[PDB]
């Protein structure tokens, strides 16, 4: 006890120099995230001044909109397999591990690999987010300055590494809160006290979020306007929808894991059987990304339209299923890209559909499908990656519908409450589990 | 918060009339608007409801397009189109604003009303006659005046005095029908020392007939 | 669709009295509502969600009930409570209203106040000749008017119309109007209006003569 | 060694179903509780009207009655504490923050009723004391009370149920489920050592309480300010400047708040009566100002919307500021059962608004709106004093629903703790458990 | 999105005119509205600006109430009152919508703007005269016609041909003022084989004078 | 009141050319703006924050500058760039605009086409007598008209008005109108209109005789 009194009276005193760095990190993670995002676009663009260029000839399109998504997806896997087999996959478990000093921060490699690597897989338009990938690019940005200035001692190591993780998840979704909350709820070493400086983080999250704004004002990522509100007598409908995501969250966890096994045969580990099966799934996307865009691409652009209710119940279930496939087949193929963003779409869509069913089943509730779409947009980040708090805050962070807050949680809780009661595990952990139990042996 | 609906009136069987309801005093959006009609003497019956973005519109169990509710949020106005009308459609049509407590929706703020009478008659303006006391007027403490509104169709007529400015002591008896024409009188008791000396005006309005008249009650000269 | 049926169709009680009206549902409802409708006005949201008085409703009023049967109550009703109460539900689509209950106030006697009116000069200028005769603020409502042209019976052309119990004084008022042709009228002199109400044995006469 | 990790990872997020099912019962109970407490607090401030209006004719007869009620209530307040649970006094959080570290006890069989009724007396009388903190404590005891009634055992079930009761409380109060969870895991939670607190259990509780609250509090907010304007990047720096200001002042206010409970301690020495008396003393002094200039008295909530609007002249602001500083110290420092959490919200708003106004004219080309800074500062004194930026920012937003201000909100709340560190200052909610923990011992 | 401002016109020294600006195609709130005027020939000069809730209104260095900007968000309309006007107030008045990039605000979307002439002179319809080639018309490939619009006040007049249907080869010289009266001519070159043979009509309009005339250019006898 | 002064008041350059206009501030500004104004239209927001083309501005355009001096540039200007550019600041209240710069499609000399008309018969039927004389499509704008009644000078009553550079052919056109009294006119015969432009050494005459 006599110690406590000293610690208490000693709380919140972080080495000024650790702070001043979290600022340099943030700023850098920032300029980075910006440039990455820009390039990703620039490519998806070219893949048009190529499509339109030969819009006359039909099979000539389907062809070019395969070769570019192949030539890019290949160039992607390659950069990874031959220079940093860690850039593959999400890009978070490697940081989540690294926080526990169980994996390494090979920034001198992972930086350029994850960057250009992604531009290849994303710019080609595969069912992979650019979020996770940025979380990783962030960490490395942190550790890169940590090494360049040789600051030493756990705190300066864990701290600068973590701020770079959040600065990243932030400058991406432009959600400073969701960022900080993510670290202190998922990244952060889960079973032991740590020397991470919360205050350092913020300075970083901000610095990055600013940089982003400097180059991204007057536009949002997801715009859905003020949807209606949700009356108490309709709160239970959000538990039912919560339970649903909860039983399916783990099942989706099986397929995502067991699909990287089954996909592993097909190449055995062979740099080329992989790279080839790379432009394979890669090109398959650039194709659907022009014969039914809803099944391909990131999946952002289709969220607003799902919330509105402009998708027939059918077209929804179609898009759902097809996306489930395209997302697994893409994430499980160890290509450099996150499964974070795409789960957002996955939830939206599933949410919307639950909505519609409800909307008619109870005309006396005066429901609006769109609310469940939002009550579910972060529900697959809750049943899979199991980070309710970061999930709820992220949705809100960018859907700005705080009046839904109650239905948002009652769904996001019913999620993890059913993903526990039924196997399932922190999908972002179960990966570091296999990649940590494989390292040894 | 005023919900004022116009449009009602006289329509011949198998006809069509567009009832309107102008809102003011609150944000039209965020609000589910509905209609409910009260048949003379009978109770209320919900007709329809139309959510904000008009992405939802439901009616009671009635056929195809007997009803067609719509709304132009650009004019904060609720609409109602009744087609192929029949006598069962003759009633008072209210447009309410919808809200809820725990969640089991209620009709929050009902508007005024508007009447639709299905019939082959003719929209007949009313004649307004001043009812001043006789020459043998035993001018006591209080003086009872009143004006007679007769020979109009269809309901209803609105009678106020000095433009409402004189609301205490007023009466308006229910109209009586006779020979396809309505007739009602309005009573208004005021202080004797207040009447001859001032101006007692009775203002009658007949929407259907599209008329308005102000009869000045003058002593029988 | 739910069939709400309010028990007392019409009822009367003297102010300061405790009155209660029922509203049964055919099936099952929950969080009923109540609207108050005084004569000449659109309904007004009174009680809701079974028992939440609306901002303004006197704490005199109280809601209650459950599933199959609900009620609305007035501890010591006042005269200003005379109106028609409508219970409505929307716990099952489509919403539905009750048949309504009409509340009437019982008060002490309150003798008429007759007024005879000679056909307007303007009406006469068109063959019409209406002899209006009011009967303001009386109680009970039972009242008998009778016309006497030149001291003689008359029932042809006579039209009466009562108002509804006043919300404030709880009295009634009724108008009697005898109509004739400018000529039929001009060929007479005495136009009396006799009113007979409980408040007196000897009717109240009120006439005027053209002469 | 990582041989273990792989088991823990593959073992994460598995909380004893029975610990969960309780966090639900706690939540629900912390809820019904928080609702009732709030209700009664009002019911009293009401009577203190059907007493004022009742004698509105006679002027000194008002000033008199609006002193004896606030005295007779504030007294009955201190008393219940000093004679039955000297812990109900003060905020009501450090005792929970301590208890999380098994350094203080959860005497719920006393603190429950004492903190309840005790507060009705100090709050119902209208002193400058929030009802938030006090509810956090009522919450904990609610948790620990079920923990004992069902004998669930083992750190997790003890730390968990105790912590969900703390948040279920800080939530059912401001109706901010997020701000609640975020508070535990940023302030309450034992700061220097891993703990067995079940995050998922908490949520179940925060919700259960937040629902109960809603069941009895819909269609109305606590602070309604509508969508204020936006804040352009070229005006972001102004929020740092305002951030710095709160930062240098946050600790100073921390001095006064502590050093004022010392100086106020002489005046009674510890004597149950010299205290109880000085109780109806400061108590009554409030009920008085609470009718001769309500801005210097009461909770301070109601005056926030009006400060944000800009309906207070620059003067009236500074007045209200200063006067409140005093009334809040004089009230919290007097060991009366009530938080200093809420009142700091007001304190900030006002200081914020004022900064706004100055700005608004100093730069007409920024097209500012004082109101934004009022919001950028409403949680700033929760950042420089109690030092919980994250819980503070989330609480504001939680109830001012102006997410477009999010950036200026942080750039201010950071500049705050960044200047409250660089200049002495400490977690005001800690520095209390420090003195109250170093006093337990160091005294024998 | 459109910004249409009316109100301008003719006013005599020491007068007052309420310029209006009706907005459509965007949310009027959230927006800072302002006025800027351009004096004929000269540049632009900012007048004032009024925030959303009109809790802020600033003008350029002008005296007391030379200007009084206000807005009725209920009608998405921006107003401007100029009192005791003088010749320096004669210009084109635009109402802009205000926004910003990094934060150093700009005049986002402008509007056509209304003209305000401040003079003593009296209004006056114009006289339209056809300008046909002389009798010694060397009828070559192209034939130049035109009509003269003179003796009107105040500005402006609109000259089109065959109702606009003939827009290529058209000219409308700036009006010249002289003796409190305006005067301008309109040129219109067409193919010779196209003129005498067809109908070349010049349509002048003078809104102020409330007149419209169509002069048919016919060959000089 | 930052005194923004745009350098070239007026300037001309042949399309596909690189043109640059300045805008100096009396004091210190930052994040200047630019507005384009083509004849007959209200200003249009072109460049802003010193160099952000607005959604739609051809990437042909580029902004620049700093503190005391800024500029706007067109890499290979096109003909549709003829207009007047106005730089404006609001980095210091109250906002201020520049004097503007007028861009003009510098072109190749064009001989003016002269068309003279006798006063309409209708105008003569009211004492008026205007002898209009056009001068269509020429360049440069420098041109001199001169009237000669019955072979003699004349400057009284003459009124000229030039049009603004054509958006398409970048030529100018100017009308000269001699006005007289129906009588003053009738007492003469020769009405010549002489135009002197760079495109020629000997002026272009164009007259008509009443006779």
């Amino acid at each position: 006890r006599r110690q406590l009194i000293r610690q208490l009276l000693e709380r919140d005193k972080t080495p000024l120099a650790i702070l001043f760095m979290a600022a340099v990190v943030g700023t850098l993670v920032g300029l980075a995230a910006v440039a990455f995002d820009k390039g990703v676009a620039w490519l998806q663009n070219q893949r048009m001044g190529a499509l339109v260029h030969t819009a006359d000839n039909y099979p000539l399109l389907l062809t070019v909109a395969f070769l570019c998504s192949a030539v890019l997806a290949m160039f992607g896997y390659f950069l990874v397999r031959k220079y940093a087999p860690e850039a593959g996959g999400s890009g978070i478990p490697e940081i989540e591990g690294a926080l526990e000093d169980q994996r390494p921060v090979r920034w001198w490699r992972v930086l350029p690999v994850k960057f250009f690597g992604g531009l290849g897989t994303l710019g080609g338009g595969m069912v992979l987010g650019r979020q996770g990938p940025t979380v990783q690019i962030g960490g490395n940005i942190g550790r890169m300055v940590l090494d360049i200035f040789r600051l030493k001692g756990d705190e300066a190591r864990h701290t600068l590494l973590a701020t770079g993780a959040a600065a990243g998840l932030a400058a991406a979704f432009n959600a400073p809160l969701a960022g900080i909350l993510f670290i202190i709820e998922e990244m952060r070493p889960q079973f032991r006290y740590t020397l991470i400086s919360i205050k350092a983080v913020f300075i970083g999250v901000i610095m990055s979020t600013i940089m982003y704004r400097i180059f991204n004002h007057e536009v949002a990522l997801i715009d859905v306007g003020k949807l209606s509100d949700a009356p108490l007598n309709t709160l239970w409908l959000y538990l039912i929808l919560g339970i649903i995501f909860g039983i399916f969250g783990p099942i989706f966890n099986k397929w995502v894991l067991g699909m990287q096994d089954l996909l592993h045969r097909v190449h055995g580990g062979n740099i080329t059987k992989w790279v080839l099966m790379g432009g394979a799934i890669g090109g398959l996307c650039g194709l659907l990304g022009f014969v039914a865009p809803a099944t391909s691409g990131g999946g952002f652009n289709l969220i607003p339209i799902a919330t509105a209710g402009n998708f027939s119940m059918g077209m929804l279930v179609f898009i759902f299923v097809a996306r489930v496939i395209t997302t697994l087949l893409c994430f499980s193929s160890g290509a450099p890209g996150g499964i974070f963003a795409p789960m957002l779409a996955l939830g939206t869509v599933l949410g919307t559909a639950f909505g519609m069913v409800a909307v008619e089943l109870f005309p006396q509730y005066h429901l609006e499908a769109g609310t469940f779409a939002i009550a579910g947009m972060g529900a697959l980040l809750a049943a899979s990656i199991r980070a309710p708090l970061t999930g709820i805050i992220l949705v809100l962070e960018m859907t700005d519908n705080y009046q839904l807050i109650l239905p948002m949680i009652i769904t996001g809780l019913g999620a993890t409450l059913l993903a526990q009661f039924t196997g399932g595990k922190p999908l972002y952990s179960a990966i570091l589990a296999r990649t940590l139990a494989k390292q040894e042996a | 918060v005023r919900l004022l609906e116009s449009g009602g009136g006289l329509v011949q069987p198998g006809g069509s009339l567009k009832l309107s309801c102008a809102a003011s005093g609150f944000d039209y959006s965020r609000y589910w608007m509905s209609w409910v009609r009260q048949a003379p003497g009978k109770g209320l019956k919900w007709i329809g409801e139309i959510n904000p973005v008009s992405s939802t519109i439901n009616y009671t169990p009635s056929l195809k397009d007997k009803f067609i509710i719509s709304r132009d949020n650009a004019k904060d106005t609720l609409y109602l189109q009744i087609s192929k009308v029949r006598s069962e459609d003759t009633a008072l049509y209210y447009c309410a604003r919808l809200y809820y407590g725990y969640g089991y929706w209620y009709f929050d703020v009902w508007g005024a009303g508007t009447t639709v009478t299905v019939s082959s008659a003719k929209t007949t303006p009313p004649s307004v006659y001043p009812l001043a006391p006789g020459s043998a007027a035993a001018a006591a403490s209080m003086v009872t005046l009143g004006c007679l509104v007769k020979g109009y169709f269809p309901e209803p007529v609105t009678v106020t005095w000095n433009s409402g400015s004189l609301a205490a002591g007023v009466h308006t008896f229910p109209a009586v029908l006779q020979a396809a024409l309505y007739t009602l009188s309005s009573s208004v008791t005021v202080p004797s020392s207040s009447w001859p000396s001032e101006t007692v005006t009775c203002n009658v309005a007949h929407p259907a007939s599209s008329t308005k008249v102000d009869k000045k009650i003058v002593p029988r000269a | 669709d739910i069939v709400l049926t309010q028990s007392p169709a019409i009822m009367s009680a003297a102010p300061g009295d405790k009155v209660t009206m029922t509203c049964s549902a055919s099936s099952s409802v929950s969080y009923i509502h109540w609207y108050q409708q005084k004569s000449g006005t659109s309904p007004k949201r009174w009680i809701y969600d079974t028992s939440k008085l609306t901002s303004g409703v006197p704490v005199r009023f109280s809601g209650s009930g459950s599933g199959t049967s609900y009620s609305l109550t007035i501890n010591t009703m006042e005269a200003e409570d005379a109106a028609t109460y409508y219970c409505q539900q929307w716990s099952s689509h489509p919403q539905t209203f009750g048949g309504g209950t009409k509340l009437e106030i019982l008060r002490a006697d309150a003798a008429p106040t007759v007024s005879i009116f000679p056909p307007s000069s303007e009406q006469l200028t068109s063959g019409g000749a209406s002899v209006v005769c009011f009967l303001n603020n009386f109680y009970p409502k039972d009242i008998n008017v009778k016309w006497k042209i030149d001291g003689s019976e008359r029932q042809n052309g006579v039209l009466n119309s009562w108002t509804d119990q006043d919300s404030k004084d709880s009295t009634y008022s009724m108008s009697s109007t005898l109509t004739l042709t400018k000529d039929e009228y001009e060929r007479h002199n005495s136009y009396t209006c006799e009113a007979t109400h409980k408040t007196s044995t000897s009717p109240i006469v009120k006439s005027f003569n053209r002469a």
